[PDB]
RNA sequence: UUCAUAAUAACUUUUCGAAUCGCAUGGCCUUGUGCUGGCGAUGGUUCAUUCAAAUUUCUGCCCUAUCAACUUUCGAUGGUAGGAUAGUGGCCUACCAUGGUUUCAACGGGUAACGGGGAAUAAGGGUUCGAUUCCGGAGAGGGAGCCUGAGAAACGGCUACCA
RNA sequence: UAUCUGGUUGAUCCUGCCAGUAGUCAUAUGCUUGUCUCAAAGAUUAAGCCAUGCAUGUCUAAGUAUAAGCAAUUUAUACAGUGAAACUGCGAAUGGCUCAUUAAAUCAGUUAUCGUUUAUUUGAUAGUUCCUUUACUACAUGGAUAUCUGUGGUAAUUCUAGAG
């Protein structure tokens, strides 16, 4: 009796992004929130699209279960998703890896260190070696 | 401030922008452009808010960068381009065109214009001056400095711009008895049938204007914009025709036209 | 630099702090309506004061004035929709006599009891705080909820929770588990 | 370690205000003057390092200056500069006379040569023709517009003369 | 309007009027590397437009008269002319005149006073507060000086004095 | 949200305050303290002083490339891919903080700029640069300078001296 009931509202086809956008309402009796990836699959098979070219988020369930609301898009192609969706949701859907970044303070300190020096670091290596040597 | 100001805080943006005073601290300031930033409407608000075509400023920048919006036949890829009054916005995607006309309440309501009459434009002359080498030029509210106009065109007039090349098509002379459209202050967005022009020589000429339902009101000259001769508006009015029904009739027609 | 999120106050403490008859009356209304803190009565009296102030302001001007007409009809429409004042006294002047009891009548536990399901309205209050009642497939843990007339027909139990045909829950279940096991 | 400035004509160190153009200082921010200390021009004992240019060759060869030769670092880049460097008969297609740097990454031999500026491509002539043709087209269009406007005003002036004549004859 | 614009005369230690980049590289055949053509990007004179910037009219600022005359040799009020300004202007300079404000509170003193949109308070009338979510103004220890730049008397920009 | 009550006298009426009362986007402080939503916050005394860290840097197909950097596999004889550094241009005059100075000063409403400057943004705009056009580069005029390579100076500073 699970019967995850997905329905779409306020959909419009926006070819500017090469997309169809809509708001998702999900009716799930005696069950908690419904695991976005499952919604990706259900919508993709619904609009006859790939599980990749769909992107849904914003799932907030109402106070007391039963129904939940989120916001979903279905892209024309997977490449549309690759080129038109912020990368954090790509990592969420696993299509793209999470780009590694040193902590922001690390980057800022390194930038200040670079600003400290005028030009490249090749000219200071041997010079400082000689200076400490002599 | 020692020099120009570049940041616009979210409260300072005009109310007609329909912005959310929540969900953000700033407001998109229009760049320098053909319109006053108090009066204009940036493409960001037009797309992200009014039409709900893009959720976030980033993909709005994406739509702008792909050269799909077309203002007056030009790409205008700026994300905060101040596309002002009754410019035309073309989207070859969906192949659909809009004209930015104030609604009856005043704000920039969307007006679905069809293609063929989306070609041209209407402009209010702000000055007529003899330029260098004795060349007469006319300048409109758009700032479109049109060269060599018909010599009998004068101030306060409406001129038909091709928007293909940038040349005049036709023009309407300002006088009494003429369908006019109001663009400032209390009577913003109203449509009228001018009955009187009144001088107070030396400053702030007024006009007494009659609506479609014999309700007269008087307004300054600078907020007045002719739209056609009585009964045939040169440009399709937005739905409602700016008749300015009073609030009681708003609720009465909401109750009369009730269906949910 | 961030836009102010406005807020407000929603009650009015009385001028006289300890006059007897008023104390007895408040405690009365608390008794037959199961109120938690005196601030409750103070709140409803606050909305009632707002309504009387608006009504006096409107009655000040002549009948058939535009603002009078629009504002008064909107107010009485809100009042009938919320179901406090009758449908026969749609007059904008009977809304002078409310007698704060009437607003309390539309309270959620009060309407629960007057429909039943309660057995000592106090029980209803508890039930409200126990997430067992829904306004047409929507639970409400809020004792007041200021139930409006149209949806009053659909105040019932929820599909989830006991009393509405669901899993017994956390005490009878554990007793049954202990009885089966031992 | 204080550097000396040319044109101080002094055997001592002096505080001085400097900006762009002068040596002894580099302006980080645009157009910022800085007051810095610089050594004078007269040489005494108090100088740690002397940067001397040797002008004429001497009798005694010095081991590490004259017999060896540091290779000239980077060849000319502008086309006229290359022609002048090689003396290359101006209409000699200097394109192929550039000094190639074949670089060996260790296993793959690749090419690397400077891009010549000021080179007379057909593209530059294309641009020149474009500019000239557009300018002439615009000037002619403006002349046409002026002609049409003059014709229009002649027509209107004739109409107004006819009207005034009609009024004068009528009254 | 001595405005726009035009015209005549001359002047200029002669300003600008493309020696700049991407893509695509079509057509003519003068069949050569020949002549030619697009969509662009940057610059570029002038005038508009916009973002502004300055100055500016009227009217409106709390307490104090145990502050009633104040301002003008050093600019106070006005004139002329010039300088300087981006531009009006004692803005400054030279020569003139003697004016300017004030019991309708000037000038002076205090403000634990940034002004304002406002907040608290509430029969009506008011009283108090407003450092601060918005708008202006001022400042970056205190004062002065200045380069760059359309824009600063900048301060995470300089120069000097003082602490 | 038009309300009063206690105290002078042996007692009564009054003028009067004092006190009681109710708020406070007014703070301080005490005692307490379970949940949701929301959220002020070194302003008052010191516009007093600050260690340390960060808070403005930016490159597109399109301004400059021989990084003796990667790329080098499938686009590669002038280079053409990517891309440090540096030159160039642009912004750094916005934002943010604070309320010391300031009393027709700032500011508000309303005016004017026929009295001015205005990068940018958008519209437009320029045949003449010839100077006796029968001896001129226009199929493209010159020299520098960074980065860099190398020798360095100071105890240290976003210090920079010299040569190519
Ligand atoms: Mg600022
Ligand atoms: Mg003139
Ligand atoms: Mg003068
Ligand atoms: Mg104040
Ligand atoms: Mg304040
Ligand atoms: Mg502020
Ligand atoms: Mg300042
Ligand atoms: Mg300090
Ligand atoms: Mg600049
Ligand atoms: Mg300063
Ligand atoms: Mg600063
Ligand atoms: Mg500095
Ligand atoms: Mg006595
Ligand atoms: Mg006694
Ligand atoms: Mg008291
Ligand atoms: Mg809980
Ligand atoms: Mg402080
Ligand atoms: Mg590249
Ligand atoms: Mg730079
Ligand atoms: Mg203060
Ligand atoms: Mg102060
Ligand atoms: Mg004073």
């Amino acid at each position: 009796s699970d019967a995850i009931t997905i329905r779409t509202r306020k959909v419009i086809s926006n070819p500017l992004l090469a997309r169809k956008q809509f708001v998702v309402d999900v009716l799930h009796p005696n069950r908690a929130n419904v695991s976005k990836d499952e919604l990706r699959e259900k919508l993709a098979e619904a609009y006859k699209a790939e599980k990749d070219a769909v992107s849904v988020f914003g799932f907030r369930t109402q106070y007391g279960g039963g129904k939940s609301t989120g916001f979903g898009l279905v892209y024309n192609s997977v490449a549309d998703a690759k080129k038109f969706e912020p990368a954090y949701r790509l990592v969420r859907y696993g299509l793209a890896e999470k780009v590694e970044k040193a902590s922001r303070q690390q980057r800022k300190q390194r930038k200040n260190r670079g600003k400290k020096i005028f030009g490249t670091g090749k000219s200071i290596a041997k010079k400082a070696a000689r200076r400490n040597a002599d | 401030a020692r020099g120009p100001k570049k940041h616009l805080k979210r409260l300072a943006a005009p109310h007609h922008w329909m912005l959310d005073k929540l969900s953000g601290c700033y407001a998109p300031r229009p760049s320098a452009g053909p319109h006053k930033l108090r009066e204009s409407l940036p493409l960001i608000v037009f797309l992200r808010n009014r039409l709900k075509y893009a959720l976030n400023g980033r993909e709005v920048k994406a739509i702008l960068m792909q050269r799909h919006v077309k203002v007056d036949g030009k790409v205008r890829t700026d994300t905060t381009f101040p596309a002002g009054f009754m410019d035309v916005i073309t989207l070859e995607a969906t192949n659909e065109n809009f004209r930015l006309v104030y609604d009856v309440k005043g704000r920039f309501a969307v007006h679905r214009i069809t293609d063929e009459e989306a070609s041209y434009k209407l402009a209010k002359v702000k000055k007529v001056q003899l330029g260098k080498k004795g060349i007469p030029y006319v300048v409109t509210h758009d700032g479109r400095t049109i060269r060599y106009p018909d010599p009998n065109i004068k101030v306060n007039d409406t001129v038909k711009v091709d928007l293909a090349t940038g040349t005049i098509t036709d023009f309407i002379k300002f006088d009494t008895g003429k369908l006019v459209y109001v663009t400032g202050g209390r009577n913003l967005g109203r449509v009228g049938t001018i009955v009187h022009r009144e001088r107070h020589e030396g400053g702030f000429d007024l006009v007494h204007i009659k609506d479609s339902l014999e309700n007269t009101f008087v307004t300054r000259l600078n907020n007045v914009f002719v739209i056609g001769e009585p009964g045939r508006p040169w440009i399709s009015l937005p739905k409602g025709k700016g008749i300015k029904l009073t609030i009681s009739e708003e609720r009465d027609r909401r109750r009369a036209q009730h269906g949910l | 630099p961030r836009a102010p999120r406005t807020y407000s106050k929603t009650y009015s403490t009385p001028k006289r702090p300890y006059e007897s008859a008023r104390l007895d009356a408040e405690l009365k209304l608390a008794g037959e309506y199961g109120l938690k803190n005196k601030r409750e009565i103070y709140r409803i009296s606050f909305q009632l004061s707002k309504i009387r102030r608006a009504a006096r302001d409107l009655l000040t001007r002549d009948e058939k004035d535009p603002k009078r007409l629009f504002e008064g009809n909107a107010l009485i429409r809100r009042l009938v929709r919320i179901g406090v004042l009758s449908e026969d006294k749609k007059k904008l002047d009977y809304v002078l006599a409310l007698k704060v009891e009437d607003f309390l009548e539309r309270r959620l536990q009060t309407q629960v009891y007057k429909l039943g399901l309660a057995k000592s309205v106090h029980h209803a209050r508890v039930l409200i705080s126990q997430r067992h009642i829904a306004v047409g497939k929507q639970i409400v843990n809020i004792p007041s909820f200021m139930v409006r007339l149209e949806s009053e027909k659909h105040i019932d139990f929820a599909r989830t929770s006991p009393f509405g045909g669901a899993r017994p829950g956390r005490v009878a279940r554990k007793r049954a588990a202990a009885a089966g096991g031992e | 370690g204080f550097p000396m400035k040319q044109g101080v004509l002094l055997p001592t160190r002096v505080k001085l205000l400097l900006a762009k153009g002068h040596s002894c200082y580099r302006p980080r921010r645009n157009g910022e003057r800085k007051r810095k200390s610089v050594r004078g021009a007269i040489v005494g004992p108090d100088l740690a390092v002397l940067a001397l240019i040797i002008t004429k060759k001497g009798e005694q060869e010095i081991e590490g200056i004259t017999n060896d030769t540091v290779p000239k670092r980077l060849g000319p880049k502008r086309a006229n500069n290359i022609r002048k460097f090689f003396g290359l008969t101006k209409e000699d297609d200097v394109r192929d006379y550039v000094i190639r740097r074949e670089v060996t990454k260790g296993d793959k031999s690749y090419t690397k040569a400077p891009k010549i500026q000021r080179l007379v491509t057909p593209q530059r002539l294309q641009r020149k023709r474009q500019q000239k043709s557009l300018k002439i087209k615009n000037a002619q269009a403006q002349r046409e517009a002026a002609a049409e406007y003059a014709q229009l005003l002649a027509k209107r002036l004739s109409e107004r003369k006819a009207e005034k004549a009609e009024v004068r004859k009528r009254r």
